[PDB]
């Protein structure tokens, strides 16, 4: 059950350029990055643009607002700095920059640090000083995942980078998970008990293979806030000498699926018939915001819309 | 009196751009210098004193290239927003927005008559546009990788294109047919090309620290210029003709290199920039070189040679 609630495109733009989104600290408002590097604040129910800020001179790929509403992480496509940490309290300004990290996340338990990714390397920064506290990389244990993204575990004491499990306290890799795909490097389950690496669900304690989930192949995942449902969407295949107009054009395919977060069995498969750019839910798990591209290969540009659905 | 070696010295440093400066172009009448930046802005300066004249705005992403019309009245810009734009320099208004490329537009130029514009793009195509109407006249499937530079010859009958596919291609403007394909033993990415003033040679930079003067009709490499550093960025290069025959280029060691065209010996290395020098330009009548540098620099410098 994903009942439509609202839909809206970018205001005053023949070619709507929404690329990513996250609910803001203020209820009813959604943050959306754009293909021109802007961060915009919209009313998700009326579709009215409330604010717009310049963040990068290239398209925003991903963003994350801190839980307390004071900070925002952004990542761009081809700009300097590549990622940034912005202040949202009162005035909107840049607190810090992460020059060549193509992707950044907040720490999860206490959000006082940022973890960014550059190729096979992870960088851990202090939010206040902006200093790089750690550089995690081991050429012996490296996997070279093409879409590697470093991430903290729920209690911030462990890190996952390139499929390698690192102990933050000692800055020492404790285990390398074998490489069974070319792109996805895996994430932590919110329960802190297992790791989800593409189609392999590993137990953290014993490193046993808990689940084979073929449907998660090449998928990015996000959980509801009670840790009971997992949304997964398959990345867009990069092919090789594929037709132009088909090269990139969208990060995901046109479908996403829901999984029981405990037994990983399928719940629902939704094919919106439009390439997906991003999706998120609110803190109370009431709504699902999805960026969907309408148009055609005829178009030299995206024409995305944001759709809000009711979480059944 | 043509000197044995030039003697360029720094006279002005132009600041204002807030991001890497991508290109500097002297207007054909010698009055002005146009600069494009990753900050999405064009800026017009006095060619001799570097006095800031104006800012020209409109693009939504960084700008790679800018080019003057022959009468110094118009400017064409190629931007990462997939468009080119034709601008009235005096008013600073965008007269036309050329849409057609499916990805970043990297290079642009007017033909000598300035009724046509040629563009190259990350989408691997070359496009010929009608300046008056802004409509695309021709789309050439020019290469199998991003197009790094496009240039008309002296009379506008030929276009030359360079690409990361390692090839240079000579095209007939009127028919759109590829008349020649210059290939080398190895095919390193070709990061820049332009016709020589006489139109019989092409100067091509490859991302192996090398500039090469080619007789394209015969496909023979006549001259090679080295000593600089160029492995990453598509650095513009110039024929200097006002006070001796020089080849001028930026460098990834932050220096401006000047070689004796005939002998290939380095005759000067201008120091001052604090980052990669990605663009240089030679004044049309005076011994003036404009150079532009990237993110850690953001400035334009004017060098003058009394020799």
């Amino acid at each position: 059950a994903f009942r439509p609630i609202s839909v809206f495109r970018e205001a005053n733009e023949d070619e709507s350029g929404f690329t990513c989104c996250a609910f803001s600290a203020r209820e009813r408002f959604l943050m959306l990055g754009t293909c021109t590097g802007q961060l915009k604040l919209y009313n998700v129910f009326s579709g009215q643009e409330e604010a717009s800020y310049n963040c990068h001179n290239s398209a925003i790929t991903h963003l994350e607002p801190s839980r307390d509403g004071s900070l925002l992480l952004t990542s761009a496509t081809w700009s300097q700095p590549l990622s940034a940490l912005w202040g949202m309290k009162s005035v909107f300004d840049m607190k810090h920059s992460f020059t060549e990290d193509h992707y950044v996340e907040f720490s999860k338990h206490s959000q006082d640090r940022v973890i960014g990714t550059k190729g096979d390397i992870a960088h851990i920064y202090d939010i206040q000083t902006g200093n790089k506290l750690l550089t995690l990389f081991n050429p012996d244990l490296a996997n070279n995942y093409k879409r590697n993204c470093a991430t903290f575990n729920p209690t911030d004491d462990l890190v996952l980078n390139d499929g390698v499990l690192w102990d933050v306290r000692s800055a020492q890799a404790i285990h390398k998970f074998d490489k069974f795909n070319m792109n996805i490097s895996g994430v932590f389950h919110p329960n802190g008990l297992e790791v989800i690496i593409n189609t392999e669900i590993w137990d953290l304690r014993t490193f046993h293979l808990l689940h084979t989930v073929p449907a998660l192949d090449q998928c990015r995942v996000v959980f509801n806030h009670t840790g009971t449902v997992m949304y997964g969407a398959m990345l867009q295949a990069d092919d090789e000498d594929d037709l132009m107009e088909e090269r990139m054009k969208s990060p995901f395919g046109s479908s996403f699926r829901t999984f029981n977060a405990t037994d990983y069995k399928p719940i629902a498969t939704i094919d919106v018939k439009r390439n997906i750019f991003d999706l998120c839910t609110d803190t109370k798990d009431c709504y699902l915001a999805v960026i969907e591209n309408q148009g055609s290969m005829d178009a030299l540009n995206m024409d995305t819309v944001c759709r809000l659905y009711e979480v059944g | 009196p043509t000197p044995v070696k030039p003697n360029y010295a720094l006279k002005f440093t132009l600041a204002g751009h807030t991001k890497a400066v991508s290109s500097v172009k002297f207007s054909p009448n010698g009055e002005w210098l146009a600069s494009s930046s990753a900050d999405k802005l064009i800026k017009i300066w006095g060619a001799y004193d570097g006095k800031f004249e104006k800012t020209i705005s409109g693009h939504k992403l960084g700008i790679s290239d800018v080019a003057w019309s022959s009468d110094s009245n118009l400017l064409v810009s190629a931007s990462d927003d997939k468009t080119l734009k034709i601008w009235d320099v005096s008013s600073g208004k965008c007269l036309k927005t050329l849409k057609g490329h499916s990805n970043y537009v990297f290079c642009c130029n007017f033909n000598p008559q300035s009724n046509l514009i040629v563009s190259g793009s990350f989408d691997e195509s070359v496009r010929i546009w009608d300046v008056k109407t802004g409509k695309c006249l021709k789309t050439l499937p020019a290469h199998s990788d991003p197009v790094s530079a496009v240039h008309f010859n002296r009379d506008g009958s030929l276009i030359v294109s360079s690409s990361y596919d390692g090839l240079c291609r000579i095209w007939d403007t009127a028919s759109g047919q590829c008349l020649k394909t210059l290939i080398d033993d190895d095919n390193p990415p070709v990061s820049f090309v332009k016709f020589s003033p006489n139109g019989k040679y092409i100067l091509a930079a490859t991302l192996d620290n090398t500039l090469k003067l080619w007789d394209y009709s015969k496909g023979k490499c006549l001259k090679t210029y080295t000593g600089h550093k160029n492995e990453k960025y598509c650095i513009f290069a110039n024929f200097s003709v006002t006070g001796g025959k020089w080849i001028v280029s930026g460098s990834e060691d932050n220096l401006v290199y000047i070689w004796n065209l005939q002998t290939k010996e380095i005759v000067q290395k201008l120091q001052g920039h604090t980052d990669v020098v990605i663009s240089t330009a030679c004044h049309p009548t005076e011994n003036i070189i404009a150079s532009a540098a990237l993110e850690n620099d953001k400035t334009i410098k004017l060098w003058k040679s009394d020799c």
